């Protein structure tokens, strides 16, 4: 592991310093269907006409990115994504830009969001949830080791692949930072107390978010929920959590340590780092190496009928792609 | 039950991230 990561850091650093640029054109792909939507764009299932391969192309409208002040975060997303490589992270295949937009072509993950399956199903059994959690544990260990913070863990950002394994997408808030950071980022339900309290934070927020994930998967709902974000923020800083009556003891205690308001008592941020988590009783049966190798028994395989099948995804109105006669935000995105 | 309360709540769909 330490040995593995050491090699890993070397590869990441090479790419970090020398990021790739404009590795394709819009006209090499065939736009097929929107798989998901956002604020400054949408993700489309596309087909590389020369190869016959399918990918998920994220399209960002430069003006909306600027209007929303997300330039640096956008630069971070692409720079980080092209440099990382782990089994549970989406692969960025190509990236390019044009007069109007920024494009990130990634590997198409056919299984759909964890969110949609969790919703339909209700809740996952502890064993099922642990299968998923362990993958996020290995991913954060990999990411943090590279001085990166993810900052947006939630079911919507976890995709299930053909093998029933996880693929973490959406690196729009990911940041390589040595030391504290201050941006108010993320999704309300998953926000750490330090973030809502505007105090400057680190990696420990990723470990709080993990606690929120495991809990939502196992119970079917988030530990703190209300109808408006402020009511949620209130609950989070309250430092009070109620556990469903079906949570195992090992789970109630793993969760009490992950959802530790006091980040000097929060697992993942302690003396033994991630080991405090891997060595926890709830994970006693987990064979970390086996999971990393994907040689484990996936409890559920979403099944898709042939390539390009998008039935595990929701339908969205097709907003049409427009590209200006004039370059739009040249200097802001020159490194893209 | 909490589950019922969550189901009747306004935040059961896909949650958007907060920027500014
Ligand atoms: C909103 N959470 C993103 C999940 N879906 S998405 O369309 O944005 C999406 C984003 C990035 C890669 C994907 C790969 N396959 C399918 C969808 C992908």
């Amino acid at each position: 592991v330490k040995e593995f990561l050491a090699k890993a850091k070397e590869d990441f650093l090479k790419k970090w310093e020398n990021p790739a640029q404009n590795t394709a054109h819009l006209d090499q792909f065939e736009r097929i269907k929107t798989l998901g939507t956002g604020s400054f764009g949408r993700v489309m299932l596309v087909k590389h006409m020369e190869t016959g391969n399918h990918y998920a192309m994220k399209i960002l409208d430069k003006q909306k990115v600027v209007k929303l002040k997300q330039i640096e975060h956008t630069l971070n997303e692409k720079r980080i994504l092209q440099a990382v490589n782990f089994p549970f992270l989406v692969k960025l295949e190509f990236s390019f830009k044009d007069n109007s937009n920024l494009y990130m072509v990634m590997e198409y993950v056919a299984g759909g969001e964890m969110f949609s399956h969790l919703r339909r199903i209700g809740r996952f059994s502890e064993p099922h949830a642990r299968f998923y959690a362990a993958q996020i544990v290995l991913t954060f260990e990999y990411l943090h080791s590279l001085d990166l913070i993810y900052r947006d863990l939630k079911p919507e950002n976890l995709l299930i692949d053909q093998q029933g394994y996880i693929q973490v997408t959406d690196f729009g808030f990911a940041k390589r930072v040595k030391g504290r950071t201050w941006t108010l980022c993320g999704t309300p339900e998953y926000l750490a107390p330090e973030i809502i309290l505007s105090k400057g934070y680190n990696k420990a927020v990723d470990w709080w978010a993990l606690g929120v994930l495991i809990y939502e998967m196992a119970a079917g709902y988030p530990p703190f929920f209300a109808d408006q974000p402020i009511q949620i923020y209130e609950k989070i800083v309250s430092g009070k959590v109620r556990f469903p009556s079906h949570f195992s003891s090992d789970l109630k205690d793993l969760l009490r340590n992950l959802l530790q308001v006091d980040l000097t008592k929060r697992f993942g941020n302690l003396k033994d780092g991630v080991n405090d988590i891997k060595n926890h009783k709830w994970f006693a049966t987990t064979d970390w190496i086996a999971i990393y190798q994907r040689k484990v028994e996936a409890p559920f395989i979403p099944k898709f009928k042939g390539p390009g099948d998008t039935s595990n995804f929701d339908d969205y109105e097709e907003e049409e792609i427009r590209v200006s006669i004039n370059e739009k935000c040249g200097k802001e995105f020159s490194e893209f | 039950t909490t589950y019922a309360d969550f189901i009747a709540s306004g935040r059961t769909g896909r949650r958007n991230a907060i920027h500014d």
